[PDB]
């Protein structure tokens, strides 16, 4: 099976709920493996404790900076960055899991979860997974965002790991 | 009641759009880099003896999907075109912003000021003459600034307001 990973989301430390993701290792194996390993922490670093620093309601929730903790940082399991693996999958609607980047071939650890169809990102951001359970938790996270993405409370990955 | 101007600060990633704006608004400079999605500021100023309210839109250096960029170009009255004197790509990007603004506004006569920022730094890659000649080709002023030392900061924004006022006379 494709891997399933989970995030336990917290709001100012209080548990909000669990979001689980299917990672499309069958189509995007290198990008899926990066996110999987960063979710388990097995390389000695990863998502646990990091925050969703940019939440834009009706657009997406972005997180994954566990090095600088401010939205500028990024570290993959392959180095600071890795190339865009492929653009097979598209941003088709809510729940799509895709890589944030600073341009072509700059994948690190930052990622975003779509809360709408975002077709203008197709071919620019590598889609590699989708929310499997807990989309209502992602929807609850949007209350803490704003038009420019600044969050009103600390939305964190309190725990994360691999289910299968 | 006083006149009010919608100003828009555009330019590539990291050229100092926010640092220029925060220096105008708050009179301080931060070395920290906090990338912008969109921020709005307001400030009451006196320019040439005329008191006015400036509505300043600080934009992202990275383009998203244009339809919302066309939005603030549609409503903006004057534009600061910012590059950094140590970032040649940011200077090369300038013509794209001017082209986009003229397209949305359907005019070759839109109030604009070319801003060469980071004029305190010793890593310069863009000659002043290059920027002066570019500004001449566009018929707009060129102002050299440093958000760090505050050099030219008021001048850049106030000159933009003067350009809007002059455009309104025609
Ligand atoms: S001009 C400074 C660019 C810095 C940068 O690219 N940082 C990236 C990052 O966060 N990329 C964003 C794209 C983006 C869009 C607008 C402004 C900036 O600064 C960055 C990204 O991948 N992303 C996911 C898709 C939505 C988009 C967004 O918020 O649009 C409004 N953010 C990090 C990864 C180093
Ligand atoms: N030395 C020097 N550094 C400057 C100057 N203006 C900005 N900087 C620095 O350059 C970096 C980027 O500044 P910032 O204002 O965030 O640039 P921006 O154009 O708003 N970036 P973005 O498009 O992501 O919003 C920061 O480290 C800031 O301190 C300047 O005049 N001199
Ligand atoms: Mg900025």
């Amino acid at each position: 099976v494709n891997p399933t990973v989970f995030f336990d989301i917290a709001v100012d430390g209080e548990p909000l709920g669990r979001v689980s993701f299917e990672l499309f290792a069958d189509k995007v194996p290198k990008t899926a493996e990066n996110f999987r390993a960063l979710s388990t922490g097995e390389k000695g670093f990863g998502y646990k404790g990091s925050s969703f620093h940019r939440i834009i309601p009706g657009f997406m929730c972005q997180g994954g900076d566990f090095t600088r903790h401010n939205g500028t940082g990024g570290k993959s399991i392959y180095g600071e960055k890795f190339e865009d693996e492929n653009f097979i999958l598209k941003h088709t609607g809510p729940g799509i899991l895709s890589m944030a980047n600073a341009g072509p071939n700059t994948n690190g650890s930052q990622f975003f979860i779509c809360t709408a169809k975002t077709e203008w990102l197709d071919g620019k951001h590598v889609v590699f997974g989708k929310v499997k359970e807990g989309m209502n938790i992602v929807e609850a996270m949007e209350r803490f965002g704003s038009r420019n993405g600044k969050t009103s409370k600390k939305i964190t990955i309190a725990d994360c790991g691999q289910l299968e | 009641s006083m006149t009010e101007y919608k100003l828009v600060v555009v330019g590539a990633c990291g050229v100092g759009k926010s640092a220029l704006t925060i220096q105008l608004i708050q009179n301080h400079f931060v070395d920290e880099y906090d990338p912008t999605i969109e921020d709005s500021y307001r400030k009451q100023v006196v320019i040439d003896g005329e008191t006015s309210l400036l509505d300043i839109l600080d934009t992202a250096g990275q383009e998203e999907y244009s339809a919302m960029r066309d939005q603030y170009m549609r409503t903006g009255e004057g534009f600061l075109l910012v590059f950094a004197i140590n970032n040649t790509k940011s200077f090369e990007d300038i013509h794209h912003y001017r082209e986009q603004i003229k397209r949305v506004k359907d005019s070759e006569d839109v109030p604009m000021v070319l801003v060469g920022n980071k004029s305190d730094l010793p890593s310069r890659t863009v000659d002043t003459k290059q920027a002066q000649d570019l500004a001449r080709s566009y018929g707009i002023p060129f102002i050299e600034t440093s958000a760090k030392t505050r050099q030219g900061v008021d001048d850049a924004f106030y000159t933009l307001v003067r350009e809007i006022r002059k455009h309104k006379e025609k």
